[PDB]
């Protein structure tokens, strides 16, 4: 039972105060803009950061900052349950019930089915606009245990083509792949919005 | 802060 902590959505001063409290607890803290396989993500708010989407895809704990404040005061890591994003749903919210519950939904669903991530058995080709990095999308996909097919790997068994501007590509270009095309937004929607 | 500049919406970033 490890506590590998990352934080998302906090400004520098808030982050400094929370990391100071981690010195009262046995744990690991990873400073990176990237998702680095944290067991517990502390999120300022529901969002679509790399850390938040990747933690959802891997069924990790995504919790409020009160989890750190109360655990440090108690001198011991507490039960995560009441601190989870998804423990209680706001009926009046800019965020859908599905999005508000997404961290809990995936954590419980992956435990129920035994799957190691939300994208397990996916074999994905990314056609991301050449002017930008696909790196964050790749780390989210891999956190969900998708197999991201590199250009030098065989296209056998591709399940998804996730493409910049998937909705305007000609059928002739789509015909270069057996698998269907999905827009970039599908990744976020599958995790946060879709009713499975 | 440059030391704390992670994106809060990596989907939105790819559409702009
Ligand atoms: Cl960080
Ligand atoms: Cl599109
Ligand atoms: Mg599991
Ligand atoms: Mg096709």
């Amino acid at each position: 039972p490890k506590h590998i902590i990352q934080m998302t959505g906090f400004k520098m001063e808030e982050k400094e105060a929370l990391v100071k409290l981690l010195l009262k607890l046995d744990c690991t803290f990873i400073k990176s803009e990237k998702y680095k396989n944290c067991t517990h993500l502390i999120a300022e708010r529901l969002c679509k950061s790399e850390k938040f989407l990747a933690a959802c895809a891997a069924g990790k704990w995504i919790l409020t900052k009160d989890y750190i404040i109360h655990s440090a005061k108690s001198g011991r890591w507490l039960d995560e349950t009441t601190y989870e994003w998804g423990y209680k749903i706001e009926k009046d919210s800019r965020y859908s019930p599905q999005m508000q519950s997404a961290p809990k939904r995936w954590r419980e669903e992956l435990k129920r089915t035994g799957a190691p991530g939300a994208f397990h058995r996916w074999k994905v080709v990314l056609l991301v606009r050449t002017d930008k990095r696909s790196d964050s999308l790749i780390r989210v996909l891999e956190a969900g245990k998708a197999n991201v097919i590199l250009p030098k790997s065989s296209p056998s068994g591709i399940t998804h083509v996730i493409a910049s501007n998937a909705r305007i590509k000609a059928e002739k270009e789509k015909d270069n792949f057996k698998a269907p095309f999905y827009p970039i937004q599908y990744l976020g929607d599958f995790l946060l919005e879709k009713l499975e | 802060d440059s030391c704390n500049s992670s994106s809060s919406d990596i989907i939105r970033d790819l559409l702009e």
